């Protein structure tokens, strides 16, 4: 009396999703009444951005998923009591949660559940597996828990869920990530916290505050923070009954929403779906150019990851970052050029970043930095302030500058296209691939829907350089600070304060780099899945056949990191899946002889991975494959690539779209546009060449010459 | 530095005059150890509530008549101001006059 499909088919249908070959998923959703058959006649019914209602439909599997998790725990107790030692898989459990191994001794058995839960984990937040746990007796048929608003810990509640659903997940769990021994353990626990936190009140999270006194006068300040992913982190340098506040203490308090929200108006905003905290209150059209030319976060969902895979992939991702330098620098080693940048609320009511950088001494800047290595400051941004950026550079700038100064590396940030740079970057990705094809793709909602787990992974990767300057506790507080400042900070909109659910921040020091850590992670994930998901017995090449076997056993077995395997896997990807990565922008030169066999990721692996990793569907409309390397990538750094003759040799040149260019010291702007338009004169279409010439005429009337422009592509 | 220092102190003291009250003492004193979430303080210390309503149907289900319930308290409406910063009377918010209102409207209410 088993169902037609197994838990394995539900997981596969959701994780290896293809909108074409989606029959397994459609049948399961209709079979269990998540939706009717007509549901699948909707245009883009499977998307998460369009037809957002798909989440209501996936959620109808949530009761079924928790029943399967509960049956697993009961199964595991039974095999333990029976003295049975063995492994749990998803093809031995049906969709009603029913189960269908050796005996050693009564009372001495043990399940192996590392692949069992890791395979399920990515769909537990998608299907809202714990939706019932917000109810009094964990029953959807009854009323909701009248949670005490003043409760802020939830340690026991997370432990109760852990031992109810993941009882046999035999790895140490630290609800409060502050107690983790390394970065791997941090990601291990945070992944559970993401799921458990889905049933705690939205008001229980965020800055935690206390009444403190200065000169006998009470203040409400943050003395810690409750993170959905990290648990509760308390501050240490909390001083009451002080006489006066120092400049540094005033910056910390001014930046701290505790003083602004607790003292503001209550806010009920019905125009949105986002959680708010308090109200604090009660283009340049260039006509001359135009006339001349004419004459001629609501989608960021809690997302749980396959931890066994995430902890493998992160080691591979780290290998891709094993070429640049990093570490901590002091305040007087920090380079800041954008001193005209807004200091952020409330500092932007007084001035620009220059006002603060020229006020604090380097000793004070180091002291503020040190504060963030022991405590958490939950700053306010506006729709990233100085109490965050002044310390983020001291922690990350050496690495960010190292990446930006390195050429030939997989992650290419800050490398000019000029003087042969475009050409050299293309030759670097092409490398020695045996049967090269070029691939690229977009990332829908990359700056909005990116999960906090992958944002944490990326900040941990950038922080893995701090080995000779930071201890464990300090690395954790810095993580807590980055999370409080850019993943779940307060953002002022209009005159009111709102809570950010997750995603990225364009005002931060690391976004352009964290996005590349992410791009690699998703690509590695796609390759790990492309190979592990194929039939290992259909591989003619003994080498790869053994690589697939050992890869599986380096994720769901052998928890200790096998560095030799990771170096080999890394080298495999380097040889057959060559990446060139810019913040959320990548070109892949891959060996199609292997991709054809499923041994290398292709565009279909990226589509399936983004579908479950970032909860977004990636349209073929923005995806591309190019089979002839005579032409370059269809679009990279928002520019098209062509091979042209230059120097009785041939070079690759970038060029933006001609219409985009015309649509776009005023003369300096026009000179830059003319330079970007220059390569269009090498294009066979005269209409493209004319864009460049149009600008030269405009510029001269406003000396840019053909020689002063062609020099930009001469090494 | 002094100009910034003064600005921070001035701002913090302005907020302290608004913040130091009985409601704050009640929420902190009810804490098990003196600590509460920040996101629940305004629910006890804010005597005034701002409600932003995008249309008539929402208005009816949010602020219909002189009073409404929010954050487990009864609120009394003092004033309604529209998107063009004009004063709107409660008697003017109905279905027939809906097309003539500069939605969203902002409703100001005090704890009953
Ligand atoms: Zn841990
Ligand atoms: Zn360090």
């Amino acid at each position: 009396r088993l169902t037609k499909y197994t838990m394995a088919d539900l997981v596969y249908a959701l994780r290896h999703f293809d909108e074409g070959n989606c029959d397994t998923l459609k049948e399961i959703l209709v079979t269990y009444n998540c939706c009717d058959d007509d549901y699948f006649n909707k245009k883009d019914w499977y998307d998460f951005v369009e037809n957002p209602d798909i989440l209501r439909v996936y959620a109808n599997l949530g009761e079924r998923v928790r029943q399967s998790l509960l049956k697993t725990v009961q199964f595991c107790d039974a095999m333990r009591d029976a003295g049975i030692v063995g492994v749990l898989t998803l093809d031995n459990q049906d969709l009603n949660g029913n189960w269908y191994f050796v005996q050693v001794a009564p009372g001495c058995g043990v399940p192996i559940v590392d692949s069992y839960y890791s395979l399920l984990m990515p769909i537990l937040t998608l299907t809202r597996a714990l939706a019932a746990e917000s109810h009094m007796d964990a029953d959807l048929a009854k009323p909701l828990i009248k949670w005490d608003l003043l409760k802020y810990d939830f340690t026991e509640e997370r432990l109760c869920l852990f031992d109810r659903y993941f009882k046999y997940w035999d790895q140490t769990y630290h609800p409060n990530c502050i107690n983790c021994l390394d970065d791997r353990c941090i990601l291990h626990c945070a992944n559970f916290n993401v799921l458990f936190s889905t049933v705690f009140p939205p008001t229980s999270f965020g800055p935690l505050v206390r009444k403190i006194f200065v000169d006998g006068v009470p203040f409400v300040v943050s003395t810690g923070y409750h993170f959905r992913e990290l648990g509760v982190v308390h501050n240490q340098d909390v001083n009451l009954h002080s006489s006066r506040l120092s400049f540094k203490e005033l910056l910390v308090y001014a930046a701290d929403p505790a003083m602004h929200a607790a003292s503001g108006n209550l806010l009920l905003d019905k125009r949105t779906t986002c959680f708010s905290v308090a109200a604090l209150t009660n283009g340049n059209f260039n006509k001359d150019f135009y006339d001349f030319a004419v004459s001629k976060y609501r989608y960021n969902l809690p997302t749980m990851c396959d931890i066994r895979q995430l902890l493998f992939v992160v080691e591979v991702v780290d290998k891709y970052f094993d070429c640049y330098d990093g570490g901590c620098i002091n305040a007087n080693q920090v380079i800041v050029n954008n001193l005209d940048k807004s200091a952020g609320f409330p500092f932007n009511k007084w001035g620009k970043a220059r006002l603060y950088y020229d006020s604090m001494s380097y000793e004070d800047q180091d002291a503020l930095f040190a504060y963030t290595k022991r405590n958490v400051i939950p700053t306010i941004t506006q729709m990233v302030s100085i109490c965050s950026t002044m310390t983020n550079r001291q922690f990350h700038q050496k690495l960010l500058k190292s990446i930006a100064a390195t050429r030939g590396a997989t992650v290419v940030i800050g490398t000019s296209k000029f003087y042969g740079g475009w050409h050299n970057m293309l030759k670097t990705v092409y490398s020695d691939v045996e049967t090269p094809h070029l691939m690229g793709w977009d990332y829908p909602k990359c700056d909005r829907a990116m999960p906090n787990m992958l944002r944490i992974m990326a900040s941990l990767v950038l922080a893995r350089k701090h080995n000779t300057c930071c201890n464990l506790s300090h690395r954790f507080y810095r993580l807590a600070n980055e999370c409080a400042q850019v993943l779940s900070e307060m953002v002022m909109c209009g005159g009111s304060l709102y809570v950010k659910p997750g995603g990225t921040s364009s005002g931060d020091a690391t976004t352009a780099y964290a996005n590349s850590v992410f791009n690699i992670c998703q690509a590695v994930t796609a390759n790990v899945n492309a190979l592990l998901s194929t039939d290992g017995n259909k591989i003619a090449d003994k080498y790869v056949r053994n690589l697939q076997h050992r890869l599986y056993e380096c994720l769901y077995r052998n928890r200790d990191v096998d560095h030799e395997f990771v170096d080999e896997f890394y080298a495999y990807l380097r040889k057959h899946f060559s990446m060139m990565i810019l913040s959320d922008d990548a070109v892949v030169c891959y060996n199609s002889n292997y991709a054809a066999q499923g041994l290398v990721a292709s565009i279909k692996n990226f589509k399936a991975v983004l579908y479950y990793q970032n909860n977004v569907f990636m349209s073929e409309a923005k995806c591309w494959t190019e089979t002839d390397l005579t032409k370059g990538p269809h679009e990279f750094c928002s520019q098209h690539t062509m091979l042209v003759k230059q120097g009785d040799d041939y070079v690759y040149l970038p060029y933006p779209d001609p219409s985009r260019i015309l649509g776009a010291l005023m003369i300096e702007r026009f000179v830059s546009l003319a330079i970007d338009a220059y390569p269009l004169t090498k294009h066979p279409n005269q209409e493209y060449a004319d864009v460049f010439h149009l600008y030269l005429q405009y510029i001269r009337k406003l000396m840019l010459t053909n020689d002063n422009t062609s020099r930009y592509w001469e090494p | 530095r002094a100009k910034v220092t003064s600005a921070m102190q001035t701002m913090l003291f302005t907020m302290l005059r608004k913040l130091d009250n009985d409601a704050l003492n009640n929420i902190i004193n009810n804490a098990r150890d003196g600590c509460v979430p920040l996101n629940i303080i305004p629910l006890t210390t804010a005597a005034k509530l701002m409600v932003v309503v995008p249309d008539y149907g929402t208005y009816k289900n949010t602020c219909d008549g002189n009073t409404f319930t929010y954050a487990s308290a009864l609120w009394e409406i003092q004033q309604v101001v529209d998107a063009d910063s004009k004063i709107v009377q409660l008697s003017e918010i109905n279905m027939d006059n809906s097309p003539n209102l500069a939605w969203p409207l902002i409703v100001t209410a005090l704890r009953a």
